[PDB]
């Protein structure tokens, strides 16, 4: 089951917790001026860049339409996305491009940008997110193909670690025509560029 | 059922090989050790083995096919067989 | 039957009268001085934005030129297009590129420009709109293949639901060689490009 | 009527096969289950069916067909088959 | 006082009415498939787009933070911001740059953002616009100067009327020592660029 | 006293107890695979975002050097800079900008950076850390003047609150000549673009 | 008095006439498949590049308005402008560039544009062009000061002549405050740019 | 036979006569004092605009020089070009890229560049233009390809008509090799770009 | 003159279909009902029909003509047919 | 010495013809009519002719061989012939 | 007086012989293919790129207007240039710059670019040139100032010598207000940018 | 046998009285000031850009490495070149970019360099310099491909003949696997690109 508003509210002072004693163990004086509201702000911040676990996919994959009428190329590209590292819970950020093929059944543009925020909104590692979008639009509509490129920056990587600043990741899942059809591929690729 | 189309990807060294469709032969499918998946992104099933193709057509001999004709189609190669 | 200036002239009033309407449910004065014109300056806006209803295909797709002489690809790009997304009757404005192969038919280039008015100017969704243009084109020319693509940024997904700022919705529309021929594809996808 | 082509696109384990232009055998095309139509871009008809073109071709061998040589232009498969 | 939630579900029935009569007045057919939930859809969007009546500058503006420590420039550059322009009820889209020179009270950064949402979600000029947010900072502040440019791109300017694509309306306040100190004015104009 | 790798030591076990904490009142399992590990590398990562603490400017301010000869200006740009708001624990990260005008005593130039360093790793605020940076400066060389231009992007106000993406907070010290001196500022601001 | 409609009937036959006399002097046949209408076709478009002439300032500077709240100054820049010069009859384009400061009085932005479009569509010279849409603007509102920056291409210099491709033409008017202050001047200047 | 500088004397006064008449049908005054030369250099420009009719390809078709040592792709790109449309006699400006294989002869490379003034100095159509220039070096050299791409911005279409800014119409020829091996066609298309 | 080479282009549900070079038979070439012409870009002499493959292959094969072995290069269909 | 294998670029219905490698029969290849080169870019020598691949196929009739099977790679078509 | 068409026939033959020269004292064959017709090719290049000799300042310096309508700056950007450094016979090239403030005459566009041919089709030493095309427009106009800057590459310093690729040289001459007046100075500067 | 010093100096009298007879042939004082030491240091320059007559490739063709290990694209893009052309001897000059994929010898990346050098200095035609490159790559390594694309502007297209500025002559050879394989030749295209 998806985590609830009433979930936030018995855990946000958990969190709170956990933040001041973070403080604390820094170093830092949390009852210092600055600090003071710290321990929620940052609770607060952490429940909502997390809010995608609140969510279900089915909601949002149900409301497919039918349509094989339009055979043509549909692309979103430049989607903004800002997920947090599994690992270190650092956030790593950057655009989300989606493009697919449709056979009888296509959804809403908005509704694709909002399986990127279910997903992305979650302790996650880039490789999974991009493939739960990609796997989220086929199930949902059983495309010829579909492609799923993924651009960011990777906090942990430049902030620390091997500090490398100008460093991308990029995650790209090419699926049916996507994968098979070199026209398919080139056109896409070429469509969500600058 | 005569006829029969396998292929193999990239490289032919190497499987997998893809011996059939959700509609083949259930026995011959089996005799050839092949399993039925459904590849992401694919919307439909097809039957494969782990082998090479050439190990694919020997096999196939034995239950008495023949290659009839071979191509290329982008980086997959397919065999054209016929019960003979 | 399209839609004409007679048309307009009876209806002005009610589209008058609904804006009129919509200041007072939003909560604003209709009587305060800069809202005072604006009932009827937004309906004439409105109606100007769907002055492609009071126009119909038939007559530009009635301008073609028979040629055989020219076997060449030809190209109109960056064609500005404006248009009203008829889910929430905000604008969505972006460019369009067309392209064709003729066979024995050709058409004029401001006309292929005068396709995208017509129907750009009416409530749309991006991929009937492509569609629209390139099955246009197809009908009036018989050409070997043609190609429509259309970049555009939907204020409905920008100022307000999924509020992707920086995202794009790209729609393209390949039809005969243009599918067919690699070669062909990959010319006009560049062709078209910066 | 001896040479009859047959296509499929992008990947065999599935349909549609085309499997005639205008001119074809009105009465093969239905023995077949085949449909006419003329795709959006296409400045020809077509006759296809929804099977895959294993199905077509163990059809086609009941009407008397065998495959003469089979190859890959582009991403489309084509058959090319004899009446023996 | 302030717009309510309630007085958007009470208003909400009128909105929709309105949204659909017009739909009629154009031409459409508001039982056609993807224009059945237009009329509530535009009338939600229409109220998310003015959000800004429901709110009232005193609670932003009470959050002002004594600070006579930090005498440097602040500058809060590309604030991306979304109107409705009073006129046509067409928006006008863009960005907002504001900066100032503290004297004892300093504003927190979130909350420069917070004043441009307040006043650019309703029906605006963008001249008033301009000068609402440059008041605001100035009255929650009292700072040695202060400074507001808005660079947007007006819809009814680009797809009516003039018709003047790439046409930009930049709009610049200057107050205190951005006004006096030829140093500081070009400073914050130079800070503010690409 | 500055923090000590004693400290990190005795403190690294409070710090994985706490992030295993938020890990469960987020709603995540802290035994799932991918989240073992991630209560110390957040632990450690974050000991290393707030590093600042266990150094003191003392050491690098010691290293100035005697020399009148050189009356220029000397800048030191585009010097990467990561450090988390002391709000939201979300960290801000963009470009520092140095310059000055000696008198008598030189700095390195990687000391320079090293400041940034020293002060830009721990809990922050953007105009605390500049100024900080600009006093280092001033009372290590006494210079006659001294600039100080950070520009950065908070992802406390990307990934959340007011979400304005593109948005950048710019912060500016100017010191001296470089405050009294229309020639002098507008050189450093010139001298520091692009 | 100002062209008419009526004028452009009477006058469009000796048009048509007079084109057609210069497609038999330039050596081409008039009867030529695509000449055909070519007489008509550029007599129209002749008489559009010219449609300034049937206009009137003093129309558009009749709908100014008191305020006196607004003290910013107000830029519209990237007009575009298509014009003829009128030595050559062959056209310079680009685009030009408004500012002022207003006093008492304000003029609606899609104004300022409309006075580019009377000046601009007639035989011109650039020089003249430019002080005729400061002069309008002065007139109209009595501003503390006013700036207009025409930027454009000749190809009258650029197809033939001294054939400099290339080669831009700038002319650039400032007025009251904007040629006083230097503060003033230099801020249209650098809003305008980029 | 070709136009001649005798021909250009005799119809200078023809065309003269024809352009004075259109300043007075448009409502202009001939004698004005900016207006008194006009109906001459109107003239002499258009026959300049024209002076390709005075040449014949021939005389540059015949210096191909026969060399089969050198198998590689030989272009030349950016070749700036204007002309005039037939349709309107408004002109269309921009470039053109020419590119070959030879077999056993070869051009110089001054010499493709004259082949696009003798046909861009006519009436044109841009298909036209392209084809002429794509036939005259397939005549003259017999390569094993050719290639040849126009870009260029007709100003009927954007000072008039459907007023497209922006609007480009690009025009593609290929032959032999150029056609039929991908490699050869992508290879020229990348060549030509940026 | 036992071998012969037909072609088509792009799609074969429709003509037109190359069947000769400069030095083809003459009198085959007229008995296809095919003209002779040169391409701009081409350096040689083609002649060709107005009809799809097949309805090619059904001429070729009443002059004698049977089909050896067909194949793709690039979005062009080959046949190589020989006087059996 | 029975298989022989032989090529063409691009177009069909024009030379040249690639139709031997280094350690091709000298007495064939002079048959053929074909010159020894090596291309500025390849390692290795071959025999080509400026006929077409027609001409080529029917002159190896002649001298007894027979079209086993023909492809295309990338642009170039190629025929496996056998001593027949 | 200036160089004549005779002198060039006359000259010809030397230059021919001079060339002729050159090329078997760099150790090349005269007679070899691709240099027969050389000697005359380059002497012909070399007159060309010296043409300048044969007009005078005078003849252009008397198309001067009267006119004291337009106090408004006048500027052409961009001129492309092309010189020979007297001192290595090798080419120089870049642009040219000129602006202007009238008094009472002004002068037309086209002949500042005569302007410019006049002296940079010289053996030239880019001050020089710069100075006699400010003279000549000072000397022509009385302005009330003029700004002249032009930025080339010189191929001696490329090519040879300190070879600094990436290397220009840019030469200023202001006068007038354009020296005396900054806020002219800057105006000038800016409006020649980008 | 190639030039030498003792070459250079036995000529350099000879070049100097040629260039020193040029100066009187255009028309200059060859004892006014500035071109006094021109005859020398025009002929200093000219051997200098025909310097590479006096190198073999053998030297540089005998420095080859045997390894077979390094199965792997080698690319040294951006190559800058300056030329003499035979035709004109004025001098053309843009980059040269070198691929190769290795067999069993590998080359030194400045050796590659080296090659163009000793070609390009020489009296050139853009086609044979890009061959002669290729070859020597060819012959010192028999690679299974190699790739050489010359991009460059020509001073006697641009300052004289057909007067193109923008316009660039590039050259392409392809051989080997670099002409055959489509993913090799792509790759280097793409590789060797902005
Ligand atoms: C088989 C069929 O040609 C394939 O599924 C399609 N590909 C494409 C398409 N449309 C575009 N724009 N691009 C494609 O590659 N419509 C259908
Ligand atoms: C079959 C034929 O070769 C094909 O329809 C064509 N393609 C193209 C063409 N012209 C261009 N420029 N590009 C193509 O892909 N003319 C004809
Ligand atoms: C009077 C005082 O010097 C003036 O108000 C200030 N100007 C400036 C400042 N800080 C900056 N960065 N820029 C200024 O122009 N601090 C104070
Ligand atoms: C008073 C003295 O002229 C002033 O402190 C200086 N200013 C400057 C300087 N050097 C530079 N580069 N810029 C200045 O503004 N050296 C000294
Ligand atoms: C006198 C008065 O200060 C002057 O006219 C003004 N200048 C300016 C202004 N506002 C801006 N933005 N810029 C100015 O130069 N308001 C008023
Ligand atoms: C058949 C042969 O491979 C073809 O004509 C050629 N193509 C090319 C070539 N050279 C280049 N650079 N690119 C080609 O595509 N030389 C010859
Ligand atoms: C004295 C007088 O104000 C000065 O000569 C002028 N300067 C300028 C002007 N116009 C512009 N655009 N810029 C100036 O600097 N007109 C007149
Ligand atoms: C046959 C073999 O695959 C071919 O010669 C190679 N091509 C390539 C290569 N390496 C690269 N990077 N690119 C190639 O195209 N190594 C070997
Ligand atoms: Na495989
Ligand atoms: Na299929
Ligand atoms: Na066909
Ligand atoms: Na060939
Ligand atoms: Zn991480
Ligand atoms: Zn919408
Ligand atoms: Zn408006
Ligand atoms: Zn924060
Ligand atoms: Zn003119
Ligand atoms: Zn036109
Ligand atoms: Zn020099
Ligand atoms: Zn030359």
């Amino acid at each position: 089951r998806p985590r609830s508003e009433e979930d936030n509210e018995l855990n946000l002072p958990n969190l709170a917790a956990a933040y001041s004693s973070i403080l604390r163990s820094l170093g830092e004086d949390p009852q210092r001026q600055g600090l003071l509201k710290t321990p929620w702000r940052a609770a607060t911040a952490m429940q909502f860049f997390t809010k995608g676990y609140q969510e279900t996919i089915s909601d949002v994959l149900n409301d497919a339409i039918f349509d094989e009428d339009h055979d043509e190329m549909v692309i979103v590209k430049d989607i903004d996305m800002f997920s947090m590292c599994e690992h270190h819970l650092v956030p790593f950020v950057g655009r989300v491009h989606i493009g697919y093929l449709p056979n009888k059944q296509v959804l809403g543009l908005s509704k694709l940008a909002r399986i990127v925020e279910i997903y992305s909104r979650r302790l996650q590692v880039q490789e999974r997110l991009t493939k739960q979008i990609a796997v989220a639009i086929t199930e949902a509509l059983q495309p010829a193909g579909v492609g799923v490129v993924i651009e960011a920056t990777h906090m942990c990587m430049v902030m620390r670690g091997v500090q490398k600043m100008n460093s991308k990741t990029v995650t790209s899942t090419m699926l049916g025509v996507f994968r098979e059809d070199p026209k398919t591929r080139e056109e896409f690729l070429t469509l969500i560029r600058s | 059922m005569p006829y029969l189309l396998i292929s193999t990807q990239i490289r032919m060294e190497v499987g997998p090989t893809m011996v059939g469709d959700e509609h083949s032969d259930p026995e011959l499918m089996q005799q050839l050790g092949a399993s039925k998946r459904r590849v992401l992104g694919n919307n439909f099933y097809e039957y494969y083995v782990n082998d090479p193709p050439r190990i694919v057509l020997d096999k196939l001999e034995c239950r008495g096919f023949r290659v009839l004709s071979m191509t290329g189609v982008g980086q997959t190669l397919v065999w054209c067989l016929h019960k003979e």
